[PDB]
């Protein structure tokens, strides 16, 4: 909680979980509270503080549990992940197992897989947001998550599956903020859950009206069952701690796939009817596969992108603007190319862009995605066509369908599909390793 | 309410100084020599440990601390531990 | 300290009255004296010898009690006393 | 009245600033700009009129009248008539569009058959035949021309680049990212006739008038800034660019507005500004239509910040879906559909800001970025004259380029284009010199960037301009200066070295160019001695007298100095920077004109008073007061700044001014002592005849030479210094003794015998050499320096002692040398304490001898010394004593201020207006006067870190005349003497002191 504001945790939540560790027998006991404290407050941490509080909760169990020969051996393999120092452990035959199986990982230059074995070794039911919500006791709840994403769309299939009743509220303007505190008093009575889109934005009305309502609200309880949702943003403005510490919190931590990002572009182009070309709708899934490859990329840095950016569906909605007007503009002719690459990796989404070095990026990207004859093979696996002479549009939308039905994404996506070498996600791999073996190393020494 | 923040003039009514007369006990406030009651009653208050108090106050007062602290926890989790170990002798 | 006079107090104006009321009290005391310097030396010579300044600083070790110590004006011209703590024979 | 509404429109408008009447009829406006727009129906006005119907048919008649000037001018180029001619009789804003029109029209033809080259010399001969017309061009017009030539210049540049295209798709592309200006030739509503096509998207111009502004030269960063502007409203987007201060966002938006004729409305933001008054202004501008820019809007106050940002999303998601009404200010108000919110994006400290969250959705960020400066170089050459402009370009960048990665990462070092707009600035009185060649390029690289190198980077900039360019082997203005700088030097004492004439050199040629002038050196490097030295050769050369004002900056406050008005009776006094240039300005009484005026700051500079300056730095030469006024300087008055450092100093007021960096000393050793000892000699003239004076002379010259002393300063480094001072600057300490030694004893030379005198000489030059040396030394190192003193001087001259004395007779003229003598001291009892009580010891005497043998010399002296090493006693004993001298005593605190000194000197001192010197500060007794100083090294330093007591002390010693905080006006110190005592600064509480204030002080470490 010192180091994010999101990560808050009051006695009361901690007394609230050790009360259910009841509904060697000290030690069972002990075993039971690390487990209940793994499995309710891993919930409102991200990917990274959950493998920070993985590796530090092992290490204050085994340390007190376990043998002082235990104690070095891990501890010097921790601070190989970490930079502190480099050693192979003490090794007694059949002396330790399930350490002798750890240190396996890291002798293997293998960085995700012996972050996790941290995890599996809580033996823990790690709780899908759904379970957390089901057990959780109160009708507010406030979900943040990174730029990239958005849980948005995780809650209408949580809706869906249990309940129904899904209401998403837009906070925009003061039409969405009025409209919204109307269909808050309304919902509550009712019993039907409610979302509340990107309140960061909306915040100042919070502190007023929200931070009061929420506080004065202890009728809610007696109120019909419901639910209210807020979705954060964590890189953003800081939310009111008070009202953040009442009501219960989760990170989103959930990232798709290239190949399922795609997908979820693609899907929903056909909601928008027919306007253009059959052409275009080539051109519409070349965008599709370009932003779903910039957005892989965005994680991965440095190495990949310098800093983090952040592109949108509006990203992709002021390209295929351009692309609609080039086409309009032109003949079908497939030469038009040169400038829609110059366009798209410049204004469109260059834009952002300030570091040369990324700008260079970006473009090479258009090099690969746009300009391309007869075969493109956007993937070293997928190969797309250019529009055949039959030009039926309906049967091009199902072609292009069918080619992302076709294929399955590698095992080393991230290297294969974006064209960048195996050696910088390896590199990359060991940088998020480093950052979590430190901040336990440091986290063991303070206390 | 704020006890963090202190003006010096206080000062007279915090340690206890008084000028005796017949009937009326006067006490120096920065200028003006005003009476005291002997109903009156002073407390102060503070929110943040943070803050750090004059040392010429914090060796008058008596510093008292209403915090729930880390340490609190370990106390507290007995109470519960025994309600769900031994509950006929957390009754008795 | 360093001199037995602030400046600042007594300048222009302020300077003219100080020195007005100057000569009232050295006349007063029965002596004139020849100069404007001769003066205002009486003046300082008298806050010199009649101003008696006592500090009492509680922890030397506050960044701005130190800073009394630290002052050349004070540390000269002051006498430093120790009284830290009471002995167990004193309590 | 009507003709009193003519003030308000040139808010309501931008453009326009007062209107034309025939008081019945309106028969047009003028911009603020000066250019005369009339309209078509001149509008009738009746008395009971009202204002909001008449200027509003003004606003639509203003439109038409633009459109018509426009269809009128185009229709005529059309008809093949020379730009010359259509120049003089269209206003500037038509003319422009129908150049715009014409060109594309032009070239959209040009694509296709691909007679670029036909067209090309065509546009460019249309070029140079608007730049010799400019020449011969009334003032106003010449406006006119200025802003058409940037328009002309780009149109060629986006022809020529279109004529190398490999292939026709290539020149399609390059079309495609300019801004093409159609006209439908179709269709009726004229005012929405012309539009404008960019990146595939089109955008209409609307006519509002934009009178002639000063219109950015179009770089290709100019361009994809448009492009991104056009693509976010295209899809109802506000525009929105971030980045560093000093890329143009805000200029680019006012430009992007004139393309399409539109005068932009920009909100300099949180520079104290109402959100009552924005609010007001958001209304209108959703209204009227209009464009409004947030300039640098991360500079507001959270409260404020969060209601204008909710505004501003009202209004951009009105746009998006287009609602004919919107609610803001809580108020039902019509949204017109051609409104447009810009967002300008400053850094803070922290990284580049971003936009509030709701406005994220809204707007589109873009990353403004310096131009690239090459495209930006090769236009300035097309203007000036070209000769051949692109190759010129290439090579001044590539050369400033290759200096940057070549030459050492130096603090004050600019090779951004900043410096070479500089160059080409430089440029242009140079032609009129040399030609529009590479020679005059070539010289201007060497008058600008070759002053401010020094000596490891001086070769790197003469090795790499020839490796890149090689123009000419003779100077012109070489012999005439020279002459007149060589005559001015030997009468004022100086030595023509390398350095001397160099720095001299370096700095005449920018006097004429820069009108401030930075010299940076160490203390003591010879600057005071070049300006005083060339500036005193131009009027040998040109016949004109200077006025030369040296003014210490930082002794007075900006207050002082630049102008301080009083909060509440806002009563202005002048102050002393603004005082002196209203004898030139407000009545040149006498003769200003023919002459030229200096105004030298000798302080440090800082940020604060060059700020309260900037505006003559600027290019405008205008004094901006803080309340009631601006005043023009004249090209006669020069500011020139020497100092010692810049660190505090912003890049930006570097290469406003011209900046000479003195790498080294100018002057040698020995040529140094040569003119101190001549200096030292005319003092003597005064008060010792000439016959007396010839004979001593002669002496000092054969007694001490160089080749001995080299090694003697040599040997001065390898020694511990307390309060360390550079050899150099020590020798003013050296002569100025030696001489006085001499003189002293210029009565017993008369008789004495020839080979006894040279030795008498011999031990005094030893002694004033030694304490000029090792005075400031631990003595223990004294004592060591003696032997080396004595080593490398003559080994038969008369050795040095460590107490080594020579005695005359009480009652009779004698000579012999003895050393040593003590009086014997008896005190009673209540004599014990007593401020003043000293009992004499072999080195009291020692001390108290040689303290007094500097105050002869009357350089002032610094008693450095541990606590208790006397230095105050034997300081104050030797002066209680003597008749000649009085002391007056004045200790510093950690924050002491001048006046403090200045109301302790008042005290023994007396004014005297004597015509001699105007107004003196003689001491109010007629024998001379003592400032004894203690504790110089404990008043602080301004946050910068420059302590202005010290400076002032350092005023007095060098000047020997200071300036008037409240009357402002310059005062002669007659007679009075500086002396301190101080701390090692080693020791706590201790502030390092200014070389710049040291030098002037003789060191005795006691």
């Amino acid at each position: 909680g010192q180091f994010h504001w999101f990560y808050g945790i009051s006695i009361g939540q901690f007394l609230s979980c050790f009360k259910r560790v009841f509904i060697t027998r000290v030690d069972e006991i002990l075993w039971l509270l690390y487990q209940e404290v793994y499995c309710q407050f891993s919930t409102a941490l991200d990917k990274k503080f959950k493998m920070i509080m993985a590796m530090t909760m092992f290490c204050l169990y085994k340390f007190d549990i376990e043998s002082e020969q235990y104690k070095e051996a891990v501890l010097t393999m921790i601070g190989v992940l970490s930079e502190s120092s480099d050693g192979v452990p003490k090794l007694t035959v059949d002396t330790n197992n399930d350490l002798r199986y750890l240190w396996d990982y890291v002798t293997t230059k293998s960085y995700i897989s012996a972050l996790n074995w941290f995890k599996n070794e809580f033996f823990v039911d790690e709780w899908n947001i759904a379970d957390v919500v089901a057990n959780s006791d109160n009708n507010y709840f406030t979900m943040a998550s990174e730029r990239d994403v958005d849980g948005t769309f995780k809650l209408i299939e949580l809706a869906k599956a249990s309940k129904e009743s899904l209401k998403i509220i837009p906070l925009g303007s003061i039409e969405n903020l009025n409209y919204a505190q109307e269909e808050i008093s309304k919902s509550k009575i009712e019993g039907g859950w409610i979302l509340l889109q990107n309140i960061q934005m909306s915040l100042s009305w919070v502190k007023t009206y929200l931070h009061k309502h929420v506080e004065e609200t202890k009728a809610a309880e007696e109120h019909e069952k419901f639910k209210m949702f807020m979705t954060c943003h964590l890189t953003g403005d800081k939310l009111p701690a008070p009202l953040l510490q009442r009501t219960d919190r989760f990170v989103y931590e959930d990232i798709p796939g290239i190949l399922d990002t795609v997908k979820d572009l693609w899907g929903s182009q056909f909601f928008t009817g027919k306007i253009s070309g059959v052409w275009s709708v080539y051109c519409t899934f070349l965008l599709s596969w370009f932003h779903a490859l910039i957005t892989a990329r965005t994680r991965l840095v440095p190495h990949g992108f310098s800093k983090k950016y952040y592109f949108n569906d509006c990203d992709f909605q002021f390209a295929s603007v351009y692309l609609e007007n080039v086409l309009a503009t032109n003949s079908t002719n497939n030469i038009p190319w040169a400038q829609v690459r110059d366009h798209i990796a410049t204004i469109v989404y260059g834009g952002k862009i300030d570091e040369e070095k990324d700008l260079e990026v970006v473009a090479k990207l258009c090099a690969h995605v746009f300009c391309g004859s007869d075969n493109l093979q956007i993937v070293p696996g997928v190969r797309i066509p250019q529009p055949l002479l039959q030009q039926s549009e309906e049967e091009e939308r199902a072609r292009l369908t069918a080619i992302l039905s076709n294929t399955i994404e590698p095992a080393d996506s991230l290297s294969s599909w974006l064209q960048l070498p195996r050696e910088s996600i390896l590199n990359y791999e060991r940088l998020q390793a480093k950052e979590v073996a430190s901040s336990t190393e440091q986290l063991l020494q303070e206390m | 309410q704020d006890g963090e923040f202190f003006d010096p003039i206080i000062s007279r009514l915090i340690s206890r100084e008084f000028n005796h007369a017949g009937n009326r006990v006067t006490v120096e406030i920065g200028d003006h020599e005003v009476d005291v009651s002997g109903d009156f009653k002073l407390f102060i208050h503070s929110c943040d440990p943070s803050g750090d108090i004059p040392i010429f106050l914090r060796s008058r007062v008596r510093l008292v601390h209403f915090v729930t602290n880390k340490e609190s926890i370990e106390t507290r989790i007995f109470d519960i531990t025994l309600t769900e170990e031994n509950a006929e002798m957390q009754r008795k | 300290l360093a001199n037995a006079d602030i400046p600042d107090l007594f300048q222009g104006e302020e300077y003219d009255k100080l020195l007005n009321n100057l000569r009232n009290k050295t006349r007063s005391l029965g002596l004139l004296l020849d100069t404007e310097q001769e003066l205002y030396d009486w003046f300082v010579g008298e806050i010199a010898k009649n101003l008696h300044v006592v500090f009492t600083i509680c922890d030397p070790t506050n960044n701005k009690s130190s800073a009394m110590i630290s002052s050349p004006a004070l540390f000269n011209r002051c006498i430093i006393n120790w009284m830290g703590d009471w002995d167990t024979k004193t309590m | 009245h009507h003709d009193q509404v003519s003030k308000f429109m040139k808010k309501m408008f931008g453009s326009i600033e007062s209107i034309i009447f025939l008081e019945d009829f309106i028969t047009g406006v003028r911009s603020v700009e000066g250019e005369v727009l009339n309209l078509n129906e001149k509008i009738e006005l009746k008395d009971s009129i009202q204002a909001q119907e008449w200027l509003n048919i003004l606003d639509t008649e203003i439109k038409l009248s633009v459109f018509t000037q426009f269809r009128d001018c185009l229709g005529q180029i059309k008809d093949g008539t020379d730009i010359e001619v259509v120049v003089s009789k269209y206003i500037f804003q038509a003319i422009l569009l129908s150049a715009q029109v014409m060109w594309t029209e032009l070239v959209e033809k040009c694509l296709q058959t691909n007679q670029f080259s036909k067209y090309w010399k065509e546009v460019d001969m249309k070029i140079k035949g608007l730049l010799d017309k400019l020449n011969k061009s009334s003032d106003n017009v010449k406006k006119k021309i200025e802003a058409l030539l940037v328009e002309y210049l780009h149109f060629n540049n986006v022809i020529g680049q279109l004529k190398n295209c490999s292939t026709k798709e290539e020149a399609r592309l390059l079309w495609a990212k300019v801004q093409k200006f159609y006209q439908k030739n179709d269709t009726l509503d004229d005012l929405n006739s012309v539009f404008i096509s960019q990146s595939g998207y089109l955008l209409q111009y609307k006519f509002e008038y934009i009178g002639i502004p000063e219109r950015l030269i179009y770089t290709p960063l100019l361009l994809i800034g448009f492009a991104t502007l056009t693509d976010s409203l295209h899809q109802k987007y506000g525009g929105c660019f971030f980045g560093p201060a000093g890329t143009g966002k805000t200029e680019t938006v006012k430009a992007f507005g004139q393309n399409l004729g539109r005068v932009v409305v920009v909100f300099n933001c949180d520079d104290s500004f109402d959100y009552q008054v924005l609010s007001r202004l958001l209304v209108g501008i959703t209204q009227i239509g209009a464009w409004g820019c947030f300039d640098e809007f991360n500079r507001l106050d959270e409260k404020v910040l969060s209601a204008v940002s909710a505004n501003i999303q009202q209004i951009q998601n009105g746009l998006q879906v287009g609602k004919s009404h919107i609610t803001l200010l809580e108020e039902e108000t019509p949204l017109s559909p051609h409104t447009a919110v810009f967002i300008t994006l400053n850094p803070g400290y922290n990284g580049r800001s971003e936009l509030p969250e709701n406005l994220k959705k809204s707007f589109r960020e873009f990353s403004m970025k310096s131009p690239q400066s090459g495209t930006i170089a090769e236009m300035i050459l097309q203007i000036m004259g070209f000769e051949d402009s692109k190759s010129l370009a290439s090579k001044i960048v590539h050369f400033l380029e290759l200096l940057s990665s070549k030459c050492s990462s130096m603090n004050h070092y600019h090779f951004g284009l900043r410096t070479l707009k500089g160059v080409l600035r430089n440029c242009s009185p140079l032609i009129s010199e040399f030609g529009e060649g590479e020679k005059t390029v070539v010289e201007s690289l060497k008058r600008v960037i070759l002053p401010s190198l020094g000596d490891t980077d001086e070769l790197v900039f003469k090795d790499e301009l020839s490796k890149i360019f090689d123009s000419a082997g003779t100077p012109l203005n070489s012999k005439a200066i020279v002459q007149c700088l060589k005559d001015a030097g030997q009468r004022s004492g100086f030595s023509m070295s390398e350095e001397f004439l160099k720095k001299c050199m370096q700095f005449y040629y920018m006097q004429k160019t820069q009108q401030a002038l930075i010299l940076v050196g160490k203390a003591g490097c010879g600057k005071t001695a070049t300006w005083k030295t060339v500036i005193d050769a131009m009027a040998i050369f040109d016949g004109h007298a200077n006025v030369v004002y040296v003014i210490d900056t930082k002794v007075l406050t900006k207050e002082s100095l630049y102008g301080s008005m009083l909060k509440a009776t806002l009563e202005w006094r002048d102050g002393l920077f603004t005082s002196i240039l209203r004898r030139v300005n407000d009545d040149i009484t006498g003769t200003f004109k023919n002459s030229r005026i200096w105004v030298v700051f000798d302080s440090d500079l800082d940020p604060e008073y060059v700020e309260a300056m900037n505006s003559v730095l600027d290019d405008n030469k205008i004094l901006t007061l803080p309340n009631g006024e601006r005043l023009p300087i004249p090209p006669n008055f020069r500011i020139l700044f020497e100092t010692d450092n810049l660190d505090h100093t912003t890049p930006a007021t570097i290469t406003r001014c011209g900046l000479l960096w003195f790498s080294t000393d100018v002057c040698s050793i020995s040529s140094k002592i040569d003119h101190l000892l001549n200096k030292s000699y005319e003092a003597l003239d005064n008060k010792l005849s000439m016959f007396e004076l010839d004979k001593l002379k002669d002496l000092i010259s054969d007694s001490f030479d160089m080749a001995s002393l080299t090694n003697i300063f040599t040997c001065s480094n390898d020694l511990v210094h307390i309060l360390g001072v550079r050899t150099f600057n020590k020798l003013e300490t050296a002569v100025q003794l030696a001489v006085h030694l001499i003189s002293s004893y210029r009565q017993w030379f008369q008789n004495l015998d020839d080979k006894s005198l040279k030795d008498v000489i011999t031990l005094l030059i030893k002694r004033s050499l030694l304490y000029a040396l090792a005075g400031d030394s631990t003595g223990e190192s004294q004592r060591a320096f003696i032997q080396t003193i004595n080593t490398y001087f003559g080994h038969d001259s008369q050795e040095l002692s460590d107490y080594s004395t020579i005695v005359i007779a009480n009652d009779k003229l004698s000579f012999s040398s003895f050393c040593s003598e003590i009086p014997s001291v008896s005190l009673e009892a209540h004599e014990v304490m007593r401020p003043d009580i000293v009992i004499p010891t072999i080195d009291t005497i020692k001390h108290e001898k040689i303290f007094y043998d500097l105050l002869n010399s009357k350089r002032g002296i610094i008693l450095c010394g541990p606590p208790g090493s006397g230095k105050t006693m034997i300081m104050n004993n030797a002066l209680r004593n003597s008749s000649l001298y009085d002391v007056v005593g004045i200790n510093f605190s950690k924050d002491t201020t001048t006046e403090h000194i200045l109301s302790a000197l008042h005290r023994h001192t007396n004014y005297v207006t004597t015509s001699k010197g105007l107004t003196l500060l003689p001491k109010s007794d007629i024998k001379n006067l003592v400032l004894f100083c203690d504790e110089i090294n404990l008043p602080k330093l301004d946050k910068y870190g420059s302590q202005n007591v010290v400076l002032f002390l350092r005023q007095l010693m060098e000047k020997q005349g200071f300036w008037k905080t409240p009357e402002n006006k310059w005062v002669t110190i007659e007679r009075i003497h500086i002396v301190g005592a101080c701390n090692p600064p080693t020791d706590p509480g201790r502030i390092p002191m200014s070389e710049r204030f040291t030098r002037h002080a003789a060191i005795l470490y006691l």
